[PDB]
């Protein structure tokens, strides 16, 4: 995260860490859905161009971490995975559409004060939340500079504005899709900010001014840079790919 | 919906956190 602060302990219970086993390698965010379920990027568990293409057994995810800098005893827990979701139309070999993914958890993790899940957005949601100029936040572990420390202790969390379709579709080269959306300042408007590499994954969430829950509505997916002038971060859009979610987990 | 996206650390507790309010703001302007 680019430009964001220190997150505030417990701001984001539904945090959850993905790592590789071996070497021990931080990859990259996710967020928690269920006591046994959790949504991530298709690109962090499979990416061909970079060889990239774990199995359950390959990775772990750490939830209800707030520093890196401490062992959170008792407070953070890790979890192994029973099994990788891959959505099955994510377009890896051109521009990232459908970058999702969901994971099982071999068993339930325990909710508390620092664990705790994120609501799904329904259609009522995103008709009313996902618009451009509103506000929504992303956190990460992610680099805190265009580069390659640069990485934090602390989860970062910024708060950074949806960008009109067509602002976004002018922004870049690769294809845009509708279930993509992008988010960030435009020039000059007074603040900067940007999710980076290493904050795939995360959500981006927002909170609803009729019943005070906090919905992801995206996950970060990519970006060219990060935090340059005229570019956007872009998320996978959570809705529009909510049919699968529910259908993988229904059936599991 | 259950207790979904409502924090035991802010929500459950009647508590603001430092920047959310920023979004709240974000729905008019
Ligand atoms: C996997 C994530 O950690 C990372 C997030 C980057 C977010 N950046 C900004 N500025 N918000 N995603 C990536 O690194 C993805 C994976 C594939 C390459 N990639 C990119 O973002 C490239 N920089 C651009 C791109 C290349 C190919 C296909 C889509 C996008």
């Amino acid at each position: 995260i680019v430009e964001g602060s220190d997150a505030e302990i417990g701001m984001s219970p539904w945090q959850v860490m993905l790592f590789r086993k071996s070497p021990q390698e931080l990859l990259c965010g996710a967020s928690l859905i269920s006591d046994r379920w959790v949504l991530t990027a298709a690109h962090c568990l499979l990416y061909p161009p970079w060889d990239k293409n774990f199995t359950e057994n390959d990775l772990l995810v750490r939830i209800g971490k707030h520093s890196r800098t401490r062992y959170e005893a008792n407070i953070e827990k890790i979890s192994m995975l029973e099994k990788i979701y891959i959505h099955p139309r994510y377009n890896w070999r051109e521009n990232l559409d459908r970058d999702i993914a969901l994971m099982k958890l071999k068993k339930p993790v325990a909710f508390s004060d620092y664990i705790h899940p994120v609501c799904l957005p329904d259609r009522e949601t995103a008709a009313s939340l996902l618009q451009a100029g509103y506000k929504g936040r992303v956190t990460g572990w992610g680099n805190l500079k265009e580069t390659w420390k640069g990485q934090p202790s602390v989860l970062q969390v910024v708060n950074l504005p949806i960008v009109e379709r067509p602002v976004c579709k002018d922004s870049t080269r690769i294809r845009i899709t509708d279930n993509m959306f992008c988010a960030g300042y435009k020039p000059d408007e007074g603040k900067r900010g940007d999710a980076c590499e290493g904050d795939s994954g995360g959500p981006f969430v927002m909170k609803s001014p009729f019943n005070n829950r906090w919905y992801q509505m995206g996950i970060v997916s990519w970006g060219e840079g990060c935090d340059r002038d005229g570019k956007y971060g872009f998320y996978t859009h959570v809705f529009r790919l909510k049919k699968w979610i529910q259908k993988v987990i229904d059936q599991f | 919906e259950a207790d979904c996206g409502l924090r035991p650390l802010f929500e459950k507790k009647s508590l603001e956190d430092k920047t959310e309010r920023e979004l709240l703001e974000s729905y008019i302007d």
